[PDB]
């Protein structure tokens, strides 16, 4: 049994530090390399930095290179990621996997742990998507930084129909997004739709009742 | 000389004796080349049988890329079944060679000490050795270089 | 400044389909090529490592292969767990590089978008700003094409879409358009439009208001 057990990870300042760790079990890291391996929101996967422990040889992504320090403890079956000046671009899941036998393929991975490099966090503004048998209505959720935000309505009770649309990053640098919800025309009047947005990197939530 | 070995680095050192080598080459290409680099890894066994080597495995480049550029290079692990019982806990030596076009112009030769994982094993060595307690140590702070003139293009 | 060109961005397929997906390597490559697939909030999992060689536990429907610098991901024959992102991958030369992926999605029939138009909201107006939102609902296939017309007037530059991932129970797409203007610049003009061309509609349909 192969685990990969990562921890840092948070919101930081630009230009801020975070220490990331990786915590294996069910193997000995020193016959294995270590790597980190990010993924910006809707974006690929990026290799940052791997680490040979029993050497102790390291490597580094050009764009990472001395900024992070990759480091393993054998002794703790740990290894490490001290990621110093950080830049708006290093926001991502990162990812611990693990290398063997498998010429630098990565056979086990982590869950993960998102980093996210903000200095202003700015609550979304919630606007109703009003109605015009079937209809449609939303909220239109903008000018938010950083991501996420998450949206539900009625608490949770109307999940059907709900599409709630991908962050797009706007020309301001702050984010937007809608949510629809598809209902009958003939409900409208008598029930009540209400989105709830919340924003948890400035503890901010927006219950917002759409009406004809 | 067209192309020079810049560097090794034995990158999973110890390893288990089953273990694929796998070591980060650093060299230089001065020019374009016509043909292919083939660097090749040799096991140097400790039998006294003239067939104690074996090549591990090999990795052609081609085209050379021209520059400075790093690699890393996996060859296989020793075929434990083609060593004698006795010459499984043992130093050895390993050789990484390259040639151009068929020519061997570089080689490097490492040490490499083979212990059992435990000190029970250690002292009271098996008959039926147990290729899975084996690590291998290569002493790479002692490379011994040697280079050959060839003919290039 | 090695490269993984991974094509195609996505494809459609049903189950049984025989997929293919193509990596090239920017320089040869001798055999470390790996293999991933990756599902929504999900970890990576290695599938082909050494180009060609399959991972324990993973299907034998996978297979890679080696084609000069082409590096090819072969299905044999799509299950239903197979709709997911691949990446490929290289590790001999410095630095490791995934390709961009390839999302592989479902195929269904042609679906038409219910289409609807939002004015901006009076609140959003009443706070100093104005947005028009135009809304694709329950479509395939993804390709579609959205136009604003104000005043019957083109519009480029201001707008910006955004797209669901496929839905789980009918294969669905849905595209959300946003027109951004300036307050003064909506309070000046009377006709807003958004123009949808798709390949289930007959012919492209408008939904408009007057302000």
């Amino acid at each position: 049994e192969v685990q990969l057990v990562e921890s840092g990870g948070g919101l930081v300042q630009p230009g801020g530090s975070l220490r990331l760790s990786c915590a294996a079990s069910g193997f000995n890291v020193s016959y294995s390399s270590i790597h980190w391996v990010r993924q910006a929101p809707g974006k690929g996967l990026e290799w940052v930095a791997y680490i040979y422990p029993s050497s102790g040889y390291t490597s580094y992504a050009d764009s990472v290179k001395g900024r992070f320090t990759i480091s393993a403890d054998t002794s703790k079956n740990t290894a490490y990621l001290q990621m110093n000046s950080l830049r708006a671009e290093d926001t991502a899941v990162y990812y611990c996997a693990r290398s063997y036998s498998t010429k630098l393929a990565m056979d086990y991975w982590g869950q993960g742990t998102l980093v996210t490099v903000v200095s202003r966090r700015l609550p979304p503004s919630v606007f109703p998507l009003a109605p015009s048998g079937t209809a449609a209505l939303g909220c239109l959720v903008k000018d938010y930084f950083p991501e996420p935000v998450t949206v539900s309505w009625n608490s949770g009770a109307l999940t059907s129909g709900v599409h709630t649309f991908p962050a797009v990053l706007q020309s301001s640098g702050l984010y937007s997004l809608s949510s629809v919800v598809t209902v009958p025309s003939s409900s409208l009047g008598t029930q009540t739709y209400i989105c709830n947005v919340n924003h948890k990197p400035s503890n901010t939530k927006v219950d917002k009742k759409v009406e004809p | 000389s067209i192309v020079s070995l810049l560097g090794i680095k034995v990158l999973n050192n110890p390893a288990k004796f089953t273990d694929p080598y796998e070591f980060e080459i650093t060299f230089e290409c001065l020019e374009s080349l016509k043909h292919d680099l083939e660097w090749k890894l040799t096991y140097v066994g400790s039998s006294r049988s003239l067939d104690h080597d074996q090549e591990l495995d090999s990795i052609l480049v081609g085209p050379v890329p021209v520059g400075v550029n790093k690699f890393v290079f996996s060859a296989d692990p020793p075929s434990a079944e083609l060593i004698p019982a006795s010459e499984l806990v043992s130093v050895t030596v390993i050789l990484l060679s390259c040639s151009y076009d068929g020519r061997e112009f570089v080689r490097v030769g490492y040490y490499v000490n083979n212990e059992y994982d435990e000190e029970e094993l250690r002292e009271n060595p098996p008959a039926k050795v147990q290729v899975d307690h084996i690590v291998r140590n290569i002493l790479a702070e002692k490379p011994r270089v040697t280079r050959f003139n060839i003919v290039w293009d | 400044d090695i490269q993984m060109t991974q094509s195609p961005s996505s494809l459609s397929a049903s189950v049984g389909d025989r997929v293919t997906i193509t990596c090239r390597a920017s320089q040869s490559v001798s055999s470390a090529v790996a293999w991933y697939q990756q599902k929504p909030g999900k970890a990576p999992k290695l599938l082909i490592y050494s180009a060609s060689s399959l991972y324990s536990g993973v299907p034998s429907r996978f297979s890679g292969s080696r084609s000069g610098t082409d590096f090819t991901l072969t299905i044999s024959s799509l299950q239903p767990e197979d709709f997911a992102t691949y990446y490929c991958q290289q590790s001999q030369w410095y630095p490791i590089t995934f390709g961009q992926g390839t999302k592989v999605e479902i195929k269904r029939t042609v679906a038409a978008p219910s289409v609807f138009i939002f004015p901006p909201s009076d609140s959003q107006l009443k706070s100093g700003t104005a947005s028009v939102v135009c809304l694709l609902n329950n479509f395939y296939p993804r390709e579609a094409k959205v136009q604003w017309k104000v005043d019957n007037a083109l519009q480029s530059g201001n707008s910006q879409e955004s797209v669901t991932e496929q839905d789980s129970k009918d294969s669905t797409y849905s595209l959300s358009s946003t027109l951004t203007l300036s307050k003064a610049d909506y309070e000046k003009h009377k006709v807003y439009a958004c123009e949808v061309t798709h390949q289930g509609l007959s012919s492209p349909v408008t939904k408009s208001f007057n302000r």
